[PDB]
């Protein structure tokens, strides 16, 4: 599906290209294989994201990579690929309006779950590779609020900072006032504690 | 500089003198095909070389939401408040902390180095 | 003059079979092909494999003149096609599917080495002198 | 890689073909699982729960089944086509 | 003259041809017929400075596809056929290239969603089993 | 610092910051249009070149800064390079005045009164880079 | 050496089910691409510069005795770990492994040598810019290398 959506739109085939033409165009990697070249690199990679925030041909773990300075343009759909959610930001404000927090909160007898926050665009899977080229808020309420413009370009938020941490890490209390090697000491302790 | 390629095999053109005339020329192998070479400088080295990194910056880095953008410092070319900046931070230099700008107004890639 | 907001519109037919197959032949931009030399053209497939799923062989003015061979696209139009328009006295755009898409590049004739040969230079290969002579020792 | 990988890895496999001279064919297209199952001395088949399997140290898997065509050629200008459901 | 001779005349007479790309529905609608004569209108409208290239599909073929140009300067294309007859000859040269687009956007692709999903019909996933086979 | 020199290994890349080997056929005539005002003035009663001169040359620049910081004038080097090769290469160089520092380096004349003329420059040229110590 | 660092740096490939590598320009010679011309048209995308041209010189001086894609398969075969008996069946190999072992996830078709060319003139143009010290070398830590 990534693959018949590219020649439908403006991507010319590496057969049908002379080699002269690749030194402008961007060049379209899918799973590693050289598919293409495309001349309009921004509008590609704004389809492709609006697709994917879709739910459309693009798929929710499709990661979409750009190197701008690279002229690089790759796709990856295989598996293996660690990806964490991330609130969408659109000139600096999050697209998760109280209207989706509403519907979360009557989230039984409602039918409104992840997946619809998902569906409609307002968080998506970034995978390690699609996290180079994305500018990420620590919080709303204090990186993309009128102030002194240290960026003014975040495309994505966190949605906690305290999700880095895993299953065990997530039991210590105030682990931020702990010097870090006591925090993996517990993360050990934990799995060998008593219940 | 320039490079050479043969108008028959389409193969490299290397250098090669004639004693009859005393004048470089660039002669292709396996094709028994000769050309009249005009830069006269076969070959050339910069072990410094000075490359203006502003020939390997893109414009398009301009769309980066990564990269810092600043307003003290407008385009020349077009007068744009808007400018992003970033290093060249590219081996061979030892030295990588100058700024190098690229507008950021669309259809004006003009790149600059304070 | 009308030249300036001339507007032609045409009708587009389709046959639903010919008996001759639409193919395209592409030819690279440096390679500076020219038709007017092109006295006589030969086109068979090739005989390196010993049919319709080998390559094609083209040659031009026989032996004298350069040598072309073209082969299939691999990558296969499954979600396009390409079409063809030609024109006609009845002034009706006709389009034909395009069967194959072939690409064609030059094969420059000279005594180029032989296997044998290679050989004897691979000893030399890291070392050698004056590539120049090698070629007119052969 | 249940409900891809295994129906894909077993339509990858290329038919099987067989010549003695008659010609056989063999094809695997579809997949089919059930419940976990357990088979006691008499050989009735009853669900395998979890726990059971854990108890009892039996191994937790689900039977597979697949369909088979065979084709076979005699050679007379005949062809008689036979499919062996769930194998 | 020979069997293996190409017919270079429309060479000779630089015949000028577009290529073409477009979707496969438009070729599918086409393939339906395929024997009427008639599957569309080729509109061009120039101004001053300007030309814009359209297609429209045929009512009756339903029941705007606006072109884009490409440079043709990068590759040399020609164009040739070969007989049923063993009579190889060339049609003519490319001229221009165009590529077909569609005019719709949002509801475009819930056509190409019915093809991938049309495409996965033969695309076949491992099936439950309530019972055990016996 | 001085002690620091005599010890530091410093070869002829540390110092050089460009070479050419240009072809430059006839020495009177030179093909580096400002190469020729300094070229002259050694060139008015050459020595132990009259007899012959080989066509190839071999064109170096010194950076200023780097032969002030080993305190490494154009003498030495030229003197180095005629101890080390002998009268195998003959070398032309200009004055510290101008702002470009110039090496220009020819085969022996004997040789050309086996290899190549041409490339044993490059060997010479990556073997005075590296192996070469000044 | 002499000729050794005259000519500089070559690049060779080491391509699976052969014993040593080869030269670079030896592969794009098998894969059907004879000039020089159309092989650095896959590795170099832009001729204006300079010093990519410079990068290959060597590698392609090492494969100059080979002109030919039947004599580059010829090489190929006579290093496969399974030496062929007579030069064709060398050829059959060495075409057998460069359409299957070499690039597979580029393609196992028949008509693929352009697609597997493009690649490998990418991988080279990769190695080059590396080299050149235009692209950073890539990171075996960070985790978007990883599956
Ligand atoms: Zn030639
Ligand atoms: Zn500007």
């Amino acid at each position: 599906p990534i693959l018949e959506f590219l020649e439908e739109w403006s991507m010319e085939n590496l057969e049908e290209i002379s080699p002269a033409a690749i030194a402008d165009a961007t060049k379209i990697f899918v799973n590693g294989c050289w598919v293409g070249i495309h001349k309009d690199p921004e509008q590609l990679m704004n389809t492709l994201r609006k697709l994917r925030r879709q739910m459309d041909i693009i798929v929710s773990e499709v990661s979409m990579i750009r190197d701008i300075r690279e002229r690089e343009i790759r796709i990856y759909t295989d598996a293996g690929r660690i990806c964490r959610p991330l609130l969408i930001v659109e000139k600096q404000k999050l697209l998760l309006k109280k209207r989706h927090i509403d519907q979360l909160k009557e989230r039984e007898y409602n039918n409104y779950s992840w997946q619809d926050l998902v569906a409609s665009g307002v968080v998506e899977y970034i995978d390690t590779l699609e996290e180079e080229t994305v500018m990420l808020a620590m919080t709303p309420d204090d990186l993309q609020e009128k102030e002194v413009a240290y960026c003014s370009t975040y495309t994505h938020c966190e949605i906690h900072p305290s999700m880095i941490l895993g299953v065990c890490a997530s039991i210590i209390p105030f682990p931020d006032h702990n010097q870090s090697p006591r925090n993996t000491y517990q993360s050990a302790m934990g799995k060998q504690a008593m219940g | 500089v320039g490079i050479r390629f043969c108008q028959e095999c389409n193969n490299m053109l290397y250098p090669k003198e004639d004693k009859e005339n005393r004048i470089l020329l660039y002669a292709c192998r396996n094709c028994d095909y000769q050309q009249e070479a005009d830069n006269s400088c076969i070959y050339v080295n910069k072990i410094t070389h000075e490359v203006d990194e502003l020939t390997q910056i893109i414009a398009d880095v301009s769309q980066d939401p990564t990269l810092p953008r600043t307003e003290d410092h407008p385009c020349q070319k077009c007068g744009h408040k808007e400018a992003v900046f970033f290093q060249s931070h590219s081996a061979r230099a030892e030295d990588a902390m100058r700024l190098y700008y690229v507008c950021t107004a669309p259809h004006c890639g003009h790149r600059w180095t304070e | 003059g009308p030249s300036s907001q001339n507007v032609t519109e045409y009708v587009v037919r389709v046959p639903k079979n010919t008996t001759k197959k639409y193919n395209i032949m592409a030819f690279n931009a440096a390679d500076k092909v020219n038709f007017a030399t092109w006295n006589q053209a030969r086109l068979e497939r090739d005989l390196s494999n010993k049919p319709e799923d080998q390559p094609w062989l083209l040659r031009v003015n026989g032996k004298s003149g350069r040598k072309f061979k073209g082969i299939k696209k691999g990558g296969v139009t499954e979600n396009t096609s390409y079409y063809i328009f030609t024109q006609c006295p009845d002034g009706a755009f006709e389009a034909f599917p395009v069967h194959n898409w072939y690409n064609f590049t030059p094969l420059a004739r000279h005594r180029t080495l032989t296997a044998e040969e290679a050989e004897e230079e691979w000893e030399r290969r890291n070392k050698v002198l004056n590539h120049f002579s090698i070629m007119q020792q052969r | 890689f249940i409900q891809m990988s295994v129906q894909r890895i077993v339509e990858d496999a290329p038919p099987i073909d067989l010549q003695a001279p008659p010609r056989y064919l063999l094809k695997f297209e579809q997949i089919y699982l059930s419940k976990p199952t357990h088979w006691e001395r008499d050989g009735a088949p009853s669900p395998m729960m979890p726990n059971e399997a854990r108890l009892r140290n039996l191994t937790y898997s689900a039977p597979l089944y697949v369909d088979i065509t065979k084709t076979v050629i005699k050679e007379g200008e005949e062809q008689l086509q036979t499919q062996h459901q769930k194998t | 003259a020979e069997r293996g001779e190409l017919d270079l005349t429309g060479a000779k007479q630089n015949t000028g041809v577009w290529l073409v790309k477009v979707p496969k529905y438009l070729s599918q609608q086409w393939a339906k017929a395929s024997g009427r004569g008639e599957v569309g209108k080729l509109r061009i409208a120039k101004t001053q400075g300007r030309t814009e290239v359209s297609f429209t599909l045929n009512e009756d073929l339903a029941n705007e596809h606006p072109f884009v140009l490409q440079s043709v300067g990068g590759q040399t294309l020609t164009v040739f056929t070969e007989s049923s007859s063993d009579k190889l000859s060339l049609e003519g040269i490319v001229v221009q290239r165009a590529e077909c687009r569609p005019a719709a956007s949002e509801n475009y692709m819930r056509l190409k969603r019915l093809q991938i999903e049309e495409s996965s019909k033969p695309v076949r996933l491992s099936q439950q089993l309530d019972k055990v086979v016996t | 610092k001085d002690i620091l020199c005599r010890l530091e290994h410093t070869t002829l890349r540390k110092v050089t910051a460009n070479t050419a080997i240009y072809y430059d056929p006839n020495p009177q005539s030179t093909v580096v249009a400002e190469d020729q005002e300094w070229v002259n003035v050694y060139y008015e009663m050459p020595d132990f070149d009259v007899a012959r001169i080989s066509p190839w040359l071999l064109r170096v620049e010194l950076d200023r800064k780097h032969m002030t910081d080993r305190k490494l004038t154009m003498e030495q080097i030229a003197e180095k390079i005629n101890a080390g090769f002998g009268d195998d290469l003959n070398c032309i160089f200009n004055d510290d005045n101008a702002e470009k520092l110039v090496l220009r380096i020819r085969i022996m004349n004997s040789d050309e009164n086996k290899m190549d003329d041409d490339v044993f420059l490059r060997c010479i040229e990556s073997n005075m880079l590296t192996d070469m110590t000044l | 050496g002499a000729k050794k660092s005259a000519i500089g740096q070559r690049i060779v490939a080491t391509l699976p089910y052969i014993k040593q590598e080869v030269p670079i320009i030896i592969v794009f010679r098998a894969l059907g691409f004879v000039s020089d011309r159309d092989i650095l048209e896959h590795i170099i995308y832009d001729f204006e510069d300079p010093e990519m041209m410079e990068m290959v010189k060597p590698s392609l001086d090492e494969a100059f005795v080979i002109q030919e894609q039947n004599v580059a398969l010829n090489f190929i075969g006579s290093r496969g770990a399974k030496p062929g008996v007579t030069k064709e069946k060398r050829i059959k190999y060495a075409k057998e492994v460069l359409q299957k072992e070499m690039l597979p996830h580029v393609g196992v078709s028949d008509f693929c040598e352009t697609k597997k060319a493009y690649f490998l003139g990418y991988m080279v143009h990769r190695l080059l810019l590396a080299a050149l010290g235009r692209r950073e070398l890539d990171d075996r830590d960070h985790y978007g290398n990883k599956r």
